[PDB]
């Protein structure tokens, strides 16, 4: 039967600092035991000085990234480019996710 | 399918659908209602276009929305069933997910909306109808009474009247009731009630209803006699003199 | 007949134009925003002695930043007002944050042409536009104390001080001159109380004029009768003393 | 199950419902009123799944109430049971059906005469001197079979509820937290406060 | 597109009358003469074939209609109109009666879902009544025979015999002469040929009329045998030539 | 668009009133007087029959009293087939009632179903009102024998006696006078075929002009029993009652 | 006559015009001016913002649909939300789905057709407003005008609203002069705003009062208001 | 009485749709446009006001293709026309996608020839304001179609409408006498270029922009082209040339 | 009011002035046609007008072929025409699809001629100003020939005519027929029943031929086709050599 889904492994990490924080995460991509490129990105900068990471399944991280990449750009249409509040980010993504409760996003997601 | 726009602004800015609406009013019985300390009354006259009915099984005037909430009006009869329809529907589902009887205000605010709702919709006309909508809100002891009308606008009233002659009538109320001190019984309440239906019912002890309510859910409507009552003692205030 | 979305030979939408003629049939309301707030009155105009004239609500909240004046058929704004404190609390459970004033407005201007008989452009079904106009004031963050004027032409503007209804015209001309840059509040409140005497047929007093304003630190409140009394005496001993 | 029992004796309906509400390994409440008053003299007890139970009984407390105020008439137990009925025989066929089943008691004031209605989540209902929803049945019945006469006072009724409830305790192997009793009569709907040792 | 006639064509005027209504009859005044005439066994229903040219052939065009083996009908007015209604009325005997019963409609039954389809048509959105009257005849075991007129209204009553259409006045005048309750069914396809022919022009023979019955079961008509309770159809057409036999004892 | 032949049915004139409706009860006037007259032990409903002719069938016609319920009846004053269409919704509404609850229908609960329906298109739709007017002859265990009225607005009423179509006014004025409080069954059969002899536009009042109908509730039983007479029994209540 | 055929947008006059279409261009005459030009480089928008009162704000008249465009408004607001809204959905989609920006070019077709239906149909109105359409995509520096009509047309240059006939001459003239103002921002508005200045009348630009928004090879459409067009009064 | 043009499904006494013959005006206001069917394709051309030295040259351009093969070229409510094509080309999208093969011309035409007969059978919708020059080549030939608002179109040798329909049909008449064996492809697109210069007088006072396409079984592969470039200018000058 | 004149309501008189207006657009054309029914064939004939010499010839046509057994003639304007063309083409495909036999010529006449009677009722959808002649040999009725009509009208014809000079072609045919005594053309070929057709067609109109002054249509068992330009010549050759 057909399984919506798939794990592309990789890992991711997020440490808040004082003044500073950041978000790695290793280029490695797979599918079972097999490498599909060594060189991925998984984190990204979003905009507002935001970066995020939907670690799990790839297609579904990609989506999420992407949807609030989005969301990120609406925001700033409908409220006169006010900057979009990593707090405020955090809101919308559960959201986001939550949306999907029923055929969740297989991702573990930071920002 | 229907959908024309029967209530539409005209150059002067008048809603004439909603204008005419409340000549519709003007023309139904008369209603009054005037709070006292400790109660409400609701009083409406009687026509006589036709007398040789069943009054047991004829549908009143005052109608109850919930055991503590009572509804009077003036205007289309059919348009009114409709309204005391929905709300009675609505003060159920009140109890149902608020876990308490409406307030009198809400169930007015929400009759009120209804009919707001009618003047701005396609293929329909507004309803044809105002109302007096009285009671005690739930665990309180200071009465409230409310009007309506086809707009859908709604107010409280120390004393109002509807209908017919409501001109005439809301005059008497204007000169004879004081809110410094208001009828402080049910008695003197009823009263100053049918005083000001005589000013226009002339003469008309079967042509007079009232009922009264009082806290927690106590409502009852007199019988022609208890009213007749207090016809006979009025008229012989004025003959005393 | 003819359409309810017909364009007069000289580019304007009858109905909105008639809507507006409504308005101006309105009780007056009055709105001034100054660097301390943002204050909101309006002329109650009870049409009996026998009506409890503080059953008369033409001053709302939208949200605890967010209040309102409405002049016209108030009727037709319940259904308003309710789309923006919903608009207002949804953007808060998206965003836990305040929604921004000239957003919120935005959002309720957006229902204003959503009327016709089969406009194709979406599913506006509304008979007829709203016969009330509306001054939104707030503040936030971003552009700090705000005053707009809702239309049911669907635009909105942004004014330091407006009049809309009956006695409009007139007391715009005076806000022209009271108006300036540095009014502290307690001068915009007895302002706003002057010139509704002026406009008001009945001679003003606390209980046929409310007033109310919006301040960063207690947000939205209306002035309970006796707070607004007081306000109208400081205005008769200011104006007798020349 | 929860304990359900209804008995009409000669001029009333006893209903006698259990007070535990348990969830998982741990009983929530010891207090629980499994009954709703339709009108002021109709009674209805249920017991079945979690949320439907309740649901079920205000959804139909709301609808008789309207019934009440628009007609400004009390309808007869026996139309309200064949409401009750027809909404269950409704929802069995339904998406998702209420598991809720009902007794219903109430004093027919045009009859003069108490009445008792059993209805399963089905729509199943009929019409008896005693009923019973649950494991309960399977000693009251013929507890009952043997005890009860329909010429019973209101009080012989409450020993033979206790006899009955006696025997659920013994046997029964949940500890159901006791019973709330409830008679309707002539004069309404009247809990008794004292069965936790009458 | 879309039908943005959602508002009835048929309104009430000031007097109280209905307009559309009243023109739908205006317009049966004009359509060809047409009648039935109940006999104690049987029902006699006939019309005139109005050629519109000597090129058309009249066989291809019947003015009287088999709805039910035991009903027909016949009319006066807007053809187009019948024929469309014919066909509602077919099909309605069958999804709300012969479906759901196993047998087909009584007469009275069958008229009066006719009846409901022309009322609509008086009330429903974006339409205009239907131009023409119908007399359906027909017999069923509980009701015996019986004779019906609808109307564009969607009224209709029970007749011994009546006629409609161009000549009806005249036409049921001569009727209510004739008429007996004890009148056999040959007796009255009579009296209907001879009413007929007052309301004809010019050629009066077997083609240029139009004329059937409902009497006796033809289990010739039936199409099978093996089934005692099926007897066949009490419904029959007559013949060009069966009319001019008849003709000769006019 | 079509905006242009709308005639927009459900609109109010400047006087407050509904032209439709208005014009609707203006054509119930033209049509056969209808009367029901409540008794004691009993509903009588005479109507009178609008056109006739030798030909007609009457003893398989009905055009004024329709059976709803068995416990309830109607006299018709308007266009038959709108009254059809009402008559067949109103009989649902009361078998609906019956298998919800297993009793049978209050009267006035259906009457107000009915006359609920009559308002819908008084509001709404843009549809043409029904040109139908009802008395309704019922009884049940809560008001025992109870007559009403309905016409086009949806209003409805009760009554002692009533009468819809034409000369009401006068039909009323002569019940209004006759009518006593403790009348009986066969006393009303006798003033409503008074009172329609002497409003009709005809020249006499024969038996196959009419409709009559009772509901009784037969002493020797205990139940109600609807009574709806043939063309035979009207004639020999019009003799008797000095009509001949 | 046109009394007659002016009903609704659906209706043909007797000499073939659409008087409700007509009515609504109208409505961007009365509307405040504002002027559109573009180099080889750059595009640029200069809109006169109007006030109603001199306590009330001089209402924003340009609006962004993506990095690369942007229009400006002349007639009823609100229509022109739902236009730009409108264009801002089909920029995204063009990005999201095939990872492409849209072609100036191609924002003109889809806002022609989409005012087009608004004229074909009964029940709907017209749209109450003019816009200009200026940006970068694959082939460099655009400028559109938008009539309600459903005529779009790209141009190197123009203006609508009141009085636009001024800026419009100036600009049909100053052609062969701005056109190269290749590489050069500062001068492309300033050539935008002695266009504009060109149906004043009234008064003068002030500075609350000017609006101006840029785009080109390398800058991503922005808006300017208040002191940061002072430096071009 | 009269009013009969003011919907636009409505006959008029004489049985027109006045309506639609309103349209027809619309479109004669309109630029000119013609289409030349050749011995192995068609060549479309039209006229380009250049109201304004503003117009950026050759960018505003009106022709479009319909998938690969078809050509279409239209005089009046441009936007209208790009409407009608939008249609053509999901009604040519749907063909292939069921069929394989890319749609043939006729087909073609009625598709568009229904859909434009649409929106004259209700009064709820506007004829379109443009009269369409189509065609191209397919599994058996070239063809070309000229479609009118009232949804009538026919197969043309020679085709135009707008302003100058009588200049250019006259021109194109001359050819059709003076070419009995056929034109050629290369030889349309000049004949093309001059007919909407000798049409252009009709509009004299406005300058304006030529733009002409084709679609050739040999010059093009049966595949709808852009005329640009030499070519063009090779055309322009033929024309520029016999134009003195 | 006056608006019984504008959407399909009943006037006083009781008429539908639409549909008697719709009636008015079928000569619109100006084109006379006429069918006539052989010994086992049926043809029908239609003048052929072409003004423009723009025009491609090949392309003009009121003649369609609804099925591989059905043909059908219009009268009236060519967008209606090809409306109602289309409909019967769809209409007999489907009916084939459903039944598992060829739609009868009558039955997608009585068919079209409801669809036609909805127009008449149905306020929102204007009627075709269009008439619409069916032909084919019936594998049950033998050679027919059905018209229908704006009113919804429909019948069967032993021949027929339609145009402007419908009248002086029907009596034409009238008067032979009243003559031969019978319904048809004895003829055993169609060529004759065709050249047949084409005569009376000049006598009524009293108007000479070319061969591309006419279109023809025939229907056989099994098969309906037209005839071309030269299968026409052939035809008028023929009846040249008679008189």
């Amino acid at each position: 039967q057909f399984n919506p889904y798939g794990d592309n492994g990789g890992t991711i990490l997020g440490i808040a600092g004082e003044d500073f924080a950041v978000l790695a995460g290793d280029t490695r991509n797979i599918t079972d035991y097999s490498i599909n490129s060594r060189y991925e990105p998984k984190v990204f900068d979003c905009g507002d000085n935001i970066v995020m990471s939907a670690n799990g399944f790839a297609a579904d991280g990609d989506a999420l990234v992407k949807r609030f990449k989005n969301s990120v750009k609406w925001y700033h249409f409908d409220h006169n480019d006010k900057k979009l509040s990593i707090n405020s980010a955090a809101r919308n993504i559960q959201h986001l996710l939550y949306g999907k409760r029923f055929f969740p996003y297989y991702v573990h997601t930071i920002i | 399918g229907y959908d024309r726009a029967l209530s539409i602004f005209s150059p002067d800015g008048h809603i004439f659908q909603v204008e005419y609406a409340l000549e519709a009013v003007k023309r139904g019985t008369c209603a009054v209602g005037v709070k006292g300390k400790n109660c409400v009354v609701l009083g409406c006259e009687r026509r006589s276009t036709l007398k040789l009915q069943d009054t047991r099984i004829t549908p009143s005037k005052v109608s109850k929305i919930d055991s503590h909430v009572v509804l009077s009006f003036s205007g289309l009869n059919a348009d009114s069933r409709i309204l005391i329809e929905k709300a009675r529907v609505e003060a159920q589902s009140h109890r149902l997910t608020l876990e308490d009887p409406v307030t009198v205000e809400y169930l007015t605010r929400y009759v009120a909306g209804v009919q707001q709702r009618y003047t701005q919709s396609g293929g329909v006309r507004p309803f044809g109808v105002s109302t007096l909508i009285a009671g005690f809100d739930p665990r309180d002891d200071e009465p409230k009474l409310y009007q309506t009308e086809p707009s859908g606008i709604y107010s409280s009233w120390s004393a109002q009247t509807i209908g017919r002659n409501s001109k005439t009538v809301r005059e008497f109320l204007e000169k004879n009731y004081d809110r410094k001190e208001p009828p402080a019984t049910v008695e003197e309440c009823v009263k100053l009630t049918v005083r000001s239906l005589l000013e226009v019912v002339q003469t008309g002890a079967k042509n007079i209803e009232i009922t009264v309510v009082k806290p927690d859910s106590d409502i009852v409507a007199l019988s022609s006699e208890e009213i007749n009552q207090y016809v006979t003692q009025i008229e012989q205030e004025k003959q005393e003199q | 007949d003819r359409g309810v979305s017909t364009f007069s030979p000289e580019g304007r939408l009858f109905q909105v134009e008639y809507s507006l003629e409504a308005i101006k049939l309105g009780s007056t309301a009055i709105g001034i925003a100054t660097k301390e707030g943002v204050v909101l009155g309006v002329e109650k105009r009870a049409t009996s002695p026998l009506l409890e004239s503080d059953s008369i609500e033409k001053i709302v909240e939208i949200d605890r930043h967010i209040g309102c004046a409405m002049s016209g058929l108030t009727a037709d704004a319940r259904s308003m007002i309710e789309h923006a404190r919903t608009a207002a609390v949804t953007h808060n459970l998206y965003y836990d944050e305040d929604i921004n004033v000239e957003s919120l407005t935005q959002s309720v201007c957006d229902l204003a042409l959503r009327f016709g008989e089969g406009a194709s452009g979406e599913e506006r079904l509304m008979s007829r536009p709203f016969g009330v106009a509306l001054l939104i004031a707030g503040h936030d963050a971003d552009d700090g104390y705000q005053l707009f004027h809702a239309e049911p032409s669907g635009t909105f503007y942004r004014y330091n001080a407006k009049a809309i209804g009956s006695g409009s015209e007139g007391a715009q001309a005076e806000l022209l001159n009271e108006w300036h840059s540095s009014l502290t509040l307690k001068e915009a409140e007895l302002l706003v109380l002057k010139i509704l005497k002026q406009v008001m047929e009945e001679k003003l007093d606390e209980n046929n004029a409310q007033l109310s304003c919006i301040t960063k630190q207690d947000g939205f409140k209306i002035y309970d009768n006796e707070k607004t009394a007081e306000l109208i005496k400081e205005l008769k001993e200011k104006e007798a003393a020349e | 199950m929860d304990i359900i029992l209804g008995i009409r004796v000669q001029d009333s309906v006893i209903l006698a419902s259990s007070k535990a509400v348990t969830r998982g390994i741990s009983v929530l409440k010891d207090s629980d009123d499994k009954t709703r008053q339709l009108s002021p003299h109709t009674l209805m007890s249920f017991a079945g799944e979690a949320g439907d139970t309740v649901q079920f009984a205000e959804y139909i407390q709301a609808n008789i109430q309207l019934y009440s105020i628009r007609e400004d008439y009390e309808l007869s137990p026996q139309a309200v049971s064949s409401f009750v009925r027809q909404e269950l025989a409704k929802s069995i066929r339904s998406r998702r059906p209420y598991q809720v089943n009902v007794l219903i008691g109430g004093y027919d004031k045009k009859k003069n005469k108490p009445e008792l209605y059993q209805i399963d989540y089905l729509g199943t209902k009929v019409e008896l001197p005693y009923g019973a929803h649950g494991y309960s049945g399977f000693y009251t019945f013929s507890l009952l079979d043997h005890h009860y006469r329909p010429d019973m006072t209101t009080e012989e009724g409450l020993d033979l509820l206790k006899l009955c409830v006696q025997e659920l305790e013994k046997r029964m192997p949940m500890d159901f937290k006791g019973v709330i009793v409830k008679i309707v009569d002539k004069d309404g709907i009247r809990q008794v406060d004292d069965f936790q040792a009458q | 597109m879309t039908d943005r006639y959602s508002f009835s064509l048929t309104t009430f005027s000031p007097s109280g009358k209905l307009g559309q209504i009243d023109y739908a009859l205006t317009a049966v005044k004009q359509g060809v003469t047409s009648l039935g005439i109940k006999a104690t066994n049987g029902v006699v229903i006939a019309t005139e074939k109005k050629s519109s040219s000597p090129l058309a052939m009249s066989e291809t065009l019947s003015k009287v209609s088999l709805l039910t083996p035991d009903i027909g009908a016949v009319y006066s007015g807007m053809g187009p109109d019948y024929r469309v209604l014919v066909d509602k009325s077919r099909k309605v005997a069958h999804t709300s009666y012969k479906r759901i019963y196993g047998e087909y409609p009584p007469t009275k039954l069958l008229v009066s879902e006719v009846a409901k389809i022309m009322q609509e048509a008086t009330q429903s959105g974006g339409v205009r009544p239907f131009g023409v009257s119908l007399l359906i005849a027909g017999h069923d075991e509980f009701n015996g025979f019986s004779l019906y007129q609808v109307d564009p209204s969607g009224s209709y009553f029970p007749w011994k015999a009546t006629a409609i259409g161009k000549g009806s006045v005249a036409a049921k005048t001569f009727l209510e002469k004739r008429w007996n309750d004890e009148l056999e069914l040959e007796d009255a396809i009579h009296i209907a040929l001879l009413t007929l022919k007052e309301s004809v022009e010019g050629e009066f023979n077997g083609d240029t009329i139009e004329l059937a019955i409902i009497g006796d079961e033809n289990p010739d008509l039936l199409g099978y045998t093996g089934i005692p309770t099926d007897k066949g159809p009490r419904f029959r057409k007559l013949t060009s030539q069966e009319i001019n036999d008849r003709l000769e004892a006019l | 668009g079509s905006r242009r032949y709308d005639s927009r049915t459900t609109i109010f004139s400047p006087e407050g009133r509904l032209y439709q409706v208005e014009y609707a009860l203006e054509s119930i006037s033209h049509a056969g007087t209808a009367i029901g007259i409540m008794a004691s032990d009993g509903i009588v409903l005479a109507a009178e029959r609008k056109v006739t002719s030798t030909l007609l069938e009457q003893d398989t016609s009905t055009e004024k009293l329709y059976k709803l319920n068995d416990k309830i009846a109607v006299a018709v004053a308007g266009l038959t087939a709108d009254a059809e269409i009402l008559i067949n919704t109103a009989r649902i509404h009361a078998q609906n009632y019956l298998k919800t609850y297993n009793e049978d229908i209050p009267v006035e609960i259906l009457v107000r179903r009915l006359s609920d329906i009559k308002q819908g298109y008084t509001q709404h739709g843009g549809l043409r009102p029904f040109g139908v007017s009802f008395i309704y002859a019922g009884y049940d265990d809560r008001y025992g024998y109870q007559l009403y009225t309905s016409n086009p607005s949806g209003n409805y009423t009760g009554w002692k006696a009533i009468s819809v179509g034409a000369n009401t006014s006068a039909a009323q004025t002569l019940l209004q006078m006759d009518y006593k409080d403790d009348m009986k069954v066969d006393d009303a059969i006798e003033l409503a075929l008074k009172t329609l002899s002497k409003t009709t536009d005809s020249s006499a009042l024969t038996y196959d002009r009419l409709e009559f109908a009772t509901i009784r509730k037969g002493a020797n039983d205990g139940e109600v029993y609807q009574k709806i007479f043939k063309p035979q029994e009207i004639k020999d209540i019009l003799v008797k009652t000095g009509i001949t | 006559f046109r009394n007659n055929y002016d009903g609704d947008t659906v209706t043909f006059s007797p000499t073939g015009r659409l008087f409700q279409v007509e009515y609504a261009l109208e409505a961007i005459k009365q509307g405040s001016v504002t002027v559109g030009l573009r180099s080889n480089t750059h595009a640029v928008l200069v809109a006169l913002k109007r006030n109603a009162d001199e306590l009330s704000s001089y209402q924003k008249k340009i609006i962004k649909c993506d990095e690369h465009m942007g229009l400006s408004l002349a007639g009823l607001a609100p229509d022109a939300r739902v236009l730009s809204n409108y264009l801002r959905q089909q920029c995204n989609y063009s990005s999201l789905v095939f990872n492409r920006k849209l072609a100036v070019e191609r924002a003109g077709h889809l806002l022609c057709d989409k005012a087009q239906k608004n004229t074909q149909s009964y029940g709907g109105r017209p749209y109450g407003v003019g816009l200009l359409i200026i940006g970068y995509d694959k082939s460099g520096a655009h400028l559109l005008e938008f009539q309600p009509s459903g005529n779009v047309t790209e141009l190197y240059g123009t203006a609508i609203g009141a009085r636009s006939q001024g800026a419009k001459t100036y600009l049909e003239r100053t052609l062969d002069t701005f056109i190269k103002i290749d590489g050069n921002p500062d001068e492309l508005i300033k050539a935008g705003v002695e266009a504009i200045s060109q149906s004043l009348r009234d008064e003068s630009l002030t500075v609350d009062n000017l609006s101006i928004a840029i785009v080109g090879k390398d800058t991503p459409f922005t808006i300017y208001d208040g002191e940061a067009v002072a430096k071009y009064i | 009485g009269t009013g009969y043009d003011l919907s636009n499904s409505v006959f008029s006494p004489d049985g027109r749709n006045f309506q639609v013959e309103y349209a027809v005006k619309a479109v004669e206001n309109g630029t000119t446009s013609i289409g030349i069917k050749c011995n192995d394709g068609v060549v479309f051309a039209v006229e380009k006001l250049i109201t304004s030295k503003l117009l950026v040259p050759q960018k505003n351009v009106k022709i479009q293709v319909v998938d690969r093969h078809i050509g279409c070229v239209y005089s009046g409510l441009i936007p209208d026309g790009r409407h009608l094509v939008n249609r053509g080309r999901e009604e040519a999208a749907s063909f292939k996608k069921l069929y394989k093969t890319p749609i043939p011309i006729p087909a073609f035409a009625d598709r568009l020839g229904q859909y434009v007969q649409a929106h004259t059978l209700y009064n709820s919708v506007r004829p379109f304001g443009v009269s369409t020059i189509f065609g191209g080549v397919d599994k058996n030939g070239a063809h070309l179609y000229m479609l009118e608002p009232s949804g009538s179109y026919w197969g043309y040798k020679g085709a135009a409408t707008g302003k100058g329909r009588q200049s250019a049909k006259a021109e194109l008449e001359k050819l059709v006498d003076h070419h009995p064996e056929g034109l050629s492809a290369r030889e349309a697109v000049k004949q093309a270029a001059k007919i909407i210069y000798l049409a252009h007088e009709d509009n004299k006072e406005k300058d304006f922009e030529l733009e002409i396409s084709w679609c050739s079984l040999s010059e093009t592969n049966g595949l709808h082209k852009f005329v640009k470039g030499d070519l063009l200018q090779e055309a322009i000058d033929f024309a520029q040339k016999e134009i003195n | 009011a006056g608006y019984d004149r504008h959407i399909t309501i009943f006037s006083p008189e009781g008429r539908l002035y639409q549909v008697e207006y719709a009636f008015k657009a079928t000569n619109q054309t100006n084109i006379n046609s006429l069918a006539v029914r052989g010994k086992d064939c049926t043809v029908v004939i239609s003048q052929k007008k072409v003004p423009d010499k723009l025009l491609d010839p090949t392309t003009v046509s009121y003649i369609f072929c609804i099925s591989r057994t059905i043909g059908m003639v219009v009268n009236g304007p060519i967008p209606d025409a090809r409306n109602a063309a289309l409909r019967a083409k769809a209409e007999a495909a489907e009916f084939r699809y459903k039944y598992g036999y060829d739609m009868p010529c009558d039955v997608l006449a009585k068919r079209m001629a409801n669809l036609s009677q909805i127009y008449t009722q149905r306020a929102y959808m204007r009627p075709l100003g269009v008439i619409l002649t069916f032909v084919s040999v019936d594998e049950e009725l033998g050679p027919s020939i059905y018209k229908t009509d704006p009113a919804g009208y429909y019948v069967g014809y032993k021949a027929t005519a339609t145009g402007p000079k419908q009248q002086e072609i029907t009596t034409n045919l009238e008067n032979h027929f009243k003559k031969s005594k019978i319904d048809h053309i004895n003829e055993e070929s169609w060529e004759k029943v065709v050249e047949f057709a084409i005569t009376h067609m000049i006598d009524a109109l009293g108007t000479e031929f070319s061969k591309n002054d006419l279109e023809v249509g025939v229907a056989t068992k099994d098969k309906f086709f037209t005839l071309s330009a030269e299968n026409i010549e052939e035809r008028l050759v023929a009846i040249a050599e008679q008189d």
